[PDB]
RNA sequence: UCGCUACUACCGAUUGGAUGGUUUAGUGAGGCCCUCGGAUCGGCCCGCCGGGGUCCCUGGCGGAGCGCUGA
RNA sequence: GCUGCAGUUAAAAAGCUCGUAGUUGGAUCUUGUGGAGGGUUCCCCGCCCCUUGCCUCUCGGCGCCGGCCCGAAGCGUUUACUUUGAAAAAAUUAGAGUGUUCAAAGCAGGCCCGAGCCGCCUGGAUACCGCAGCUAGGAAUAAUGGAAUAGGACCGCGGUUCUAUUUUGUUGG
RNA sequence: UACCUGGUUGAUCCUGCCAGUAGCAUAUGCUUGUCUCAAAGAUUAAGCCAUGCAUGUCUAAGUACGCACGGCCGGUACAGUGAAACUGCGAAUGGCUCAUUAAAUCAGUUAUGGUUCCUUUGGUCGCUACUUGGAUAACUGUGGUAAUUCUAGAGCUAAUACAUGCCGACGGCGCUGACUCCCUUUGUGUGGGAUGCGUGCAUUUAUCAGAUCAAAACCAACCCGGUCGCGGCUUUGGUGACUCUAGAUAACCUCGGGCCGAUCGCAGCCCUCCGUGGCGGCGACGACCCAUUCGAACGUCUGCCCUAUCAACUUUCGAUGGUAGUCGCCGUGCCUACCAUGGUGACCACGGGUGACGGGGAAUCAGGGUUCGAUUCCGGAGAGGGAGCCUGAGAAACGGCUACCACAUCCAAGGAAGGCAGCAGGCGCGCAAAUUACCCACUC
C-alpha cells in the first residue's frame, strides 16, 4: 500500500508519464500517478480493484502486458504457497470400452493470480483462459474467482 | 529429412475432386505458387487434358501454351501448372470459345461456356480492409488482388464486380439476409441458396443458415459462403442443375426415365 | 520403391470344417454328376456367393420399414 | 555451438528426458556484446532470412530526452553510476539497457537559456557578463521583457536539476538495446525516479 | 537310505575374462568470438619528357620523405 | 469369464477384530377437461396454480388512428445422459452403375447415316469415420445448491464519504 | 453354419488337462501342361564393401577479337553458327533404412494480438551524366612433384562480376522576425515582411492528440444572428479484446555497414524540321517495402505396452516461482545476478524392461473380443561412432568441409586419398530373400 518500490529496479506501469511542469498543490494535494486498465472481452467484467489499486504487476490481465485468446477452463483451487501464482486441480471420467465404466482421473495446473484477487482460499472455484508462455510451467491466468453451487467460509450467514 | 520446401505430388495424396486415374502413374502435377491455394484450384494441364482433350499427353499441352493461344482474367500465361480456381474466365481465342469456373453440385469444377459480353467481369469476396501511409485506403480479395481507394460503404465478407481490362470496381453487392449465395467448402460444397440467419461467437468460427429454391435447409460455418446476387437474382449465369442437390433415389429415378447416356 | 502397379484380389470359395462327414461328401457328388462340373472347389464357389447374398439380406431385415 | 533449447532439462516432475535429435540450427545461441566507452567500434552480423543485425563494442556518445521540457540532442557519455541487476557491470563499465549513466549537460542548458532569456548553470557575475550576455539581451521591437510572460512566468525548473546543472552532468537512464541496435540513447533522470536512484547510489557507497 | 547309466539347474575358492553405461580428479584436438599483429599491395603530395591548354591536366621514367591515407 | 467361470469334500475364504484412501448408499418436492394429425382417453396449441419463469428498457423495423403492442438481449441453480447440426486426407473396407470373352480386377463407356455426323449423350455416387473439443432441442434417472448469529421486496425514506464531469452558447471559474 | 470327437475304470457319473479339427504367414520336401495379375537381403550383422552409373543447365533478349567453321565486302558498336571461360540458378526435393525414442514421437482439436518466409500473383516505384574507375579467366608462353578433378612465375582483354556517382522537377511547409501599418503609449487584436534553420519512405528513443453521453444559475471575453442579452455546432479505419492502424512534435540515422535502375532485345516514329528536340509502342532482367502462395517453428486440451524381487522423488551441479538484464527470428530459467522455498506421487510419481519408430491399416471373428503393423500414403529420425562449422531464403548437409575415435588403399617413406541403411554386383551371417540388361516413349 503505502510502499511498492521493494525491488533493486524502480517499479512504474509502461505508457503513464508525470508532468514536471504547473506543479503547484498548495496546502493539500492529489494523485500525480493516473491508472491505465483495460477490458478484455468475452463478456467478462474489470475488478474494481484494479481500477482503485496501487499495484505493479507486468503479468496481469487488466492492467499489464496480455492477450487472452484460446480455451477458456475452470477448477479447484488447492494449493498456494508460491508468490503471485496458484496450482489448482482439474478432475474427469475417463470411459474404458471392453467394459462399459468409467475411471476417475485428474491433473494440476499452475496459474497465474494477480492482486484485485485478496479473498480467495483453498477450495475456491475458478476460471481462467489461455496466453503466451508466462514462465516455465505456466500458460494460464485468472479471469474470475467464485464460491456459488457449495458451503460457505465459516458459518451460513457469510 | 525435411531441410526445406517440398516440389512433388504423389497421385494418391492430391485431391479428389481432379479425378485422376490410379494405374497410369506414380505423380500428379505440382500446381505453381499462385493466386489459390493448393487444394482449391484446376492446374490448367488438367483441363486441357483431361476436361476439354484438346490434348493426350503432357507434352501436346506444352505446345498449345507456348504458342500464347491461353488466357486467363484476359492475361496469357504460359506455365502448364497455373493454380486457375473458382469465378476465374478462360478464353481460347483461336477456337473462339470463352469458360467460366463453378463448382457442380457434387464438388468439382463443371465445364461451363458463356457468352463474350459475360466474359468481361469477374465478382470478387472482400478478405481485408486497412489504412496505408498519408491515410489511403485498401481493399484485398479471395484472389489475392489489391484495390486502392474503395467506396467507404464496402465492408467485410462483401462481393465485389470489377471488369478485366482496366482492374477497378465497377458495383457491389452487401452481406446481409435474403441475399443469395453459393457454398465453397466443407460437405455441402457446390450448393446454392439465400441466406436466412447469421449466429455469431465471440471467440471461435460463425455459422450461417441457407435455403434452397425447393426449401430444404443446411447450414456451415461464415467462410465457406460466398454472395452472387441482390435478393432473389444472381450476377453470373449458372450451370445444369442449378445447385439443387437431389437425393439418390431421385437421381436413379431420373436416370432410368429419361432414358439418357444412349439408352 | 514406389509403383504403379495396384495388389487388390480376394478369394472366391471357403473349404468346409469336417473333412470326412458322409452325409457332405455323396450330396456335393450328386451336385457334380448332375451338372458336370470338373471338381469340389467349383461347387464351393456357388454356396458362397449364395451365403453372402443372403448375408445381406438378413441386415436390410433388421431395419424399419 | 551454444543453443538455448529447452530439451536438456529435466521436467516438472523432477524427472530426466533422453535426447529426441542432434541440435538444429534454429536453436542457436551467440557470445555478448560488453559494451564499453570509448571511440566508436561496431560489428554487423547476418541472421536467420539473411537480415543484418548491428552489436556495439565501444561507444562514446549517445541520444536523449529531457521529456519534461521536450527537448532531445546529441549528448556525450561520461561515466555509469548504477546497475539493478550486477555490481561486476558497474566495476567494469559495461552499458546495457536500464543502467544509469552519467552525460554532459551543456546542449540542454544552452537550449533553456536561449529559450527562456534567463541564465541556468551560472555561480558568480564573473561566469555571467564577460561573454554571451548578448544571447540575453539584445534589440526586441515589441518583444521586449513583458511578452516574454509566455516564457518566464513557466520558466523554474526543479531544485533537485538545478544542483546538477552547476557540476555540468546529469544523470539518464539507456532505454535503447546497444548489442542489438548498435545505439547508446535514453532519457534523463527526473522527480521520484532521481529520488529513488540518488538514494540507491548514497546507500551504496558515500 | 545306499548303489549303476543319462539329462537340467544351484553354491563357490579363482583378488577369473570379455563387452557396455554412469562418474570423481588431471590433461585437451579443432572450429567460432574478442584484444593485438602488420608480410605484401595501392592512391595523394616534390623533377624531367610528351599530348592538349590559361604552369595545370595526364601517359611514362625515376629518387628523397617514404609523409598522409586505403586494403 | 465385461457379456460369462469357480472357492463344504476335486486347485482355492486372510486365526480374529478395528480402520484411512477406493467402490456403493433408504423415502420425499405440479395434474385432468378442450382443439390438430391419430384413435375412442395420449403424443403438438391454450388452460384449476406457474407455460418459455421474469422484466423494462433503448441503439435498432413493425401494426394503426403520439400511445399501446410482438422478434433480440440480462438470462433461465451447475454437469453427466440423449437427440440434432457443424467440422475431420486419399487408398483400404462396405455399397451403386458398367457383358475386362467370364472372373479377380479397372473406371470406364454408349448412340448414327457412308466418308460430307466435320458429331451427339453420359459416369467418375453414397454410407461409416471411437474417445476429446464445438452446437441447438428434451428434463425421467444420477450427482450439486439457497434464509436459523433471518433476508427477499416495495417507483419507500435518512445520515455520510467517494466521484464521472454530461445538460446549459463556448473557452476558463 | 451361434457345432465338437479319442484318452484315467471291472463297469458308472464328474473335475481337468493332453491329442484331434479349420484359417492365416515364414522355412522346407515331393510334383507341374496353358493363360491374366505380382511379393521378393525386414528378422541374424544401423556388419564390411572391388567396378560402372545415380545432377545438371542457354533464349530474339548478361559478357563472343577461338582461322573453329563461314558470306561476296565492307565492321556503318558489330553478321552468322559458336568450343572454352566468367556471371546467374539448382544441388535443402527425390530415393534408402528403422538404430535411437514411452507424455517423447504420433493423432484428433485449437493459437501466434509471441515469429521468419527464395519464388508466384496484386499494390508501390520524381527527397563525366549524349555514360566514370582498375583487374582478372578462357587464350599465348615457361615450369615443379612417384602420385590426385594439385597448381606456381610471365604477357593480353570483357560485364547484369567488383567499385564509384550526377543530371532532372525543390516550386515544399513549420519555426525564427530586422523592420513596417491600423484601433488602444506597454500589454493585447492585425496584415505584411528582409534574413537564417529543418523539411520522402525505412531505422533508434522520447512526447502529444484521438473527439460522441444527464440538468440549471451567476462572471470575465467573445464565435454568430446582430449590436453597445439569447439561440446553435463540427471533424482515419478495425477486433470479443492491443502498448493496433493512420496522424502531429523534438532529435537520431547504418559508414566501408537501408531504398529511389550508369543494364539487354524487337518494330519504328512525331517535329520553330533536316537529322534534331524528344515521347513513345512491345517487352526482358533487377531491387527496398506491403499483401498473397508454398511452408517452417513454438505453444493449448484429451489419448500409451510390461514391471513394487522399483515407495517416495527433485533442489545454485536450475529444482518451482519473482524483479532487472543478456542471447535469440520471436514467447520462455533459454542463460546470468539478487531474492523466496517451492514442484510431483497410491487417481502409481521416481526407477528398470521392450526380438518398441507412431498413425491410416491387416489376420481371425454369433454378440463381446484376441493378435499383428520393419514394408509402396502421412509424420519423425539417421548416413561407421561422437563433436564443430562454411555458404544460403532454407542445412548444424554428409554424392559439403575440419578434428578425434574404429577400420583401411597407394608411396620413390617425403607424402596423398576415403564412407553403397541410392541402382546392379560381391563377402560375412544364417532356417531365410532376383540381372554388374534396355530407355527418357509414358508419369512428373
Amino acid at each position: 500500500m503505502a510502499d511498492i518500490q521493494t525491488e533493486r529496479a524502480y517499479q512504474k506501469q509502461p505508457t503513464i508519464f508525470q508532468n514536471k511542469k504547473r506543479v503547484l498543490l498548495g496546502e493539500t494535494g492529489k494523485e500525480k500517478l493516473p491508472r491505465y486498465y483495460k477490458n478484455i472481452g468475452l463478456g467478462f467484467k474489470t475488478p474494481k480493484e484494479a481500477i482503485e489499486g496501487t499495484y505493479i504487476d507486468k503479468k496481469c490481465p487488466f492492467t499489464g502486458n496480455v492477450s487472452i485468446r484460446g480455451r477458456i477452463l475452470s477448477g479447484v483451487v488447492t494449493k498456494m504457497k508460491m508468490q503471485r501464482t496458484i496450482v489448482i486441480r482439474r478432475d474427469y471420467l475417463h470411459y474404458i470400452r471392453k467394459y462399459n465404466r468409467f475411471e476417475k482421473r485428474h491433473k494440476n495446473m499452475s496459474v497465474h493470480l494477480s492482486p484485485c484477487f485478496r479473498d480467495v482460499q483453498i477450495g475456491d472455484i475458478v476460471t481462467v483462459g489461455e496466453c503466451r508462455p508466462l514462465s516455465k510451467t505456466v500458460r494460464f491466468n485468472v479471469l474470475k474467482v467464485t464460491k456459488a453451487a457449495g458451503t460457505k467460509k465459516q458459518f451460513q450467514k457469510f | 529429412m525435411a531441410r526445406g520446401p517440398k516440389k512433388h505430388l504423389k497421385r494418391v495424396a492430391a485431391p479428389k475432386h481432379w479425378m485422376l486415374d490410379k494405374l497410369t502413374s506414380v505423380f500428379a502435377p505440382r500446381p505453381s505458387t499462385g493466386p489459390h491455394k493448393l487444394r482449391e484450384c484446376l492446374p490448367l494441364i488438367i483441363f486441357l487434358r483431361n476436361k476439354l482433350k484438346y490434348a493426350l499427353t503432357g507434352d501436346e499441352v506444352k505446345k498449345i501454351c507456348m504458342q500464347r493461344f491461353i488466357k486467363i482474367d484476359g492475361k496469357v500465361r504460359a506455365d502448364i501448372t497455373y493454380p486457375a480456381g473458382f469465378m476465374d474466365v478462360i478464353s481460347i481465342d483461336k477456337t473462339g470459345e470463352n469458360f467460366r469456373l463453378i463448382y457442380d453440385t457434387k464438388g468439382r469444377f463443371a465445364v461451363h461456356r458463356i457468352t463474350p459480353e459475360e466474359a468481361k467481369y469477374k465478382l470478387c469476396k472482400v478478405r481485408k480492409i486497412f489504412v496505408g501511409t498519408k491515410g489511403i485506403p485498401h481493399l484485398v480479395t479471395h484472389d489475392a488482388r489489391t484495390i486502392r481507394y474503395p467506396d467507404p460503404l464496402i465492408k467485410m465478407n462483401d462481393t465485389i464486380q470489377i471488369d478485366l481490362e482496366t482492374g477497378k470496381i465497377t458495383d457491389f453487392i452487401k452481406f446481409d439476409t435474403g441475399n443469395l449465395c453459393m457454398v465453397t467448402g466443407g460437405a455441402n460444397l457446390g450448393r446454392i441458396g439465400v441466406i436466412t440467419n447469421r449466429e455469431r461467437h465471440p471467440g471461435s468460427f460463425d455459422v450461417v443458415h441457407v435455403k434452397d429454391a425447393n426449401g430444404n435447409s443446411f447450414a456451415t460455418r461464415l467462410s465457406n459462403i460466398f454472395v452472387i446476387g441482390k435478393g432473389n437474382k444472381p450476377w453470373i449465369s449458372l450451370p445444369r442443375g442449378k445447385g439443387i442437390r437431389l437425393t439418390i433415389a431421385e437421381e436413379r429415378d431420373k436416370r432410368l426415365a429419361a432414358k439418357q447416356s444412349s439408352g | 520403391m514406389p509403383v504403379a502397379r495396384s495388389w487388390v484380389c480376394r478369394k472366391t470359395y471357403v473349404t468346409p470344417r469336417r473333412p470326412f462327414e458322409k452325409s457332405r461328401l455323396d450330396q456335393e457328388l450328386k451336385l457334380i454328376g448332375e451338372y458336370g462340373l470338373r471338381n469340389k472347389r467349383e461347387v464351393w464357389r456357388v454356396k458362397f456367393t449364395l451365403a453372402k447374398i443372403r448375408k445381406a439380406a438378413r441386415e436390410l431385415l433388421t431395419l424399419d420399414e | 555451438g551454444i543453443s538455448r533449447d529447452n530439451w536438456h532439462k529435466r521436467r516438472k516432475t523432477g524427472g530426466k528426458r533422453k535426447p529426441y535429435h542432434k541440435k538444429r540450427k534454429y536453436e542457436l545461441g551467440r557470445p555478448a556484446a560488453n559494451t564499453k566507452i570509448g571511440p566508436r567500434r561496431i560489428h554487423t552480423v547476418g541472421v536467420r532470412g539473411g537480415n543484418k543485425k548491428y552489436r556495439a563494442l565501444r561507444l562514446d556518445v549517445g541520444n536523449f530526452s529531457w521529456g519534461s521540457e521536450c527537448c532531445t540532442r546529441k549528448t556525450r557519455i561520461i561515466d555509469v553510476v548504477y546497475n539493478a541487476s550486477n555490481n561486476e557491470l558497474v566495476r567494469t563499465k559495461t552499458l546495457v539497457k536500464n543502467c544509469i549513466v552519467l552525460i554532459d549537460s551543456t546542449p540542454y542548458r544552452q537550449w533553456y537559456e536561449s529559450h527562456y532569456a534567463l541564465p541556468l548553470g551560472r555561480k558568480k557575475g564573473a561566469k555571467l557578463t564577460p561573454e554571451e550576455e548578448e544571447i540575453l539581451n539584445k534589440k526586441r521591437s515589441k518583444k521586449i521583457q513583458k511578452k516574454y510572460d509566455e516564457r518566464k512566468k513557466n520558466a523554474k525548473i526543479s531544485s533537485l536539476l538545478e544542483e546538477q546543472f552547476q557540476q555540468g552532468k546529469l544523470l539518464a537512464c539507456i532505454a535503447s538495446r546497444p548489442g542489438q541496435c548498435g545505439r547508446a540513447d535514453g532519457y534523463v533522470l527526473e522527480g521520484k525516479e532521481l529520488e529513488f536512484y540518488l538514494r540507491k547510489i548514497k546507500a551504496r557507497k558515500g
